[PDB]
């Protein structure tokens, strides 16, 4: 899969 | 944890969790990065760093401003935060169809 992103904290 | 050959239960293409079979363990390496708009991504290829050439010659240093070109083809400015080698399992269900996942995906 492709990467993805999140918020962090 | 998980050795080859071994029968499983982790969740189809469906949704649905089945009982398949584990026939190849792999170690994979993603990139994490910290985006400089605060997000993160753990799962990037090293490939997907442009501002050097990983494949060749490794990792950024860990903290080592990055350029990376992201999943729209657009180029963001990161921080190198880790490469990550990850445990993978090839697991195959009985309608012949196999997916390659991670431990959290796989139960015992």
């Amino acid at each position: 899969q492709l990467a993805t992103k999140a918020a962090r904290k | 944890s998980i050795t080859a050959g071994q029968k499983v239960i982790s969740k189809h293409k469906n949704g649905r969790f089945y009982q398949c079979e584990v026939v190849r363990l792999t170690t994979e390496t993603f990139y994490e990065v910290n985006f400089d708009d605060g997000s993160f991504s753990d799962n990037l290829y090293p490939e997907d760093i442009v501002s050097q050439d990983c494949l060749q010659f490794g990792p950024p240093a860990e903290g080592e401003v990055v350029q990376v070109r992201w999943t729209d083809g657009q180029v963001y400015g990161a921080k190198f935060v880790a490469s990550h080698p990850i445990q993978m399992y090839q697991v195959e269900f009985e309608d012949g169809s196999q997916l390659v996942v991670k431990r959290d995906d796989v139960y015992t």
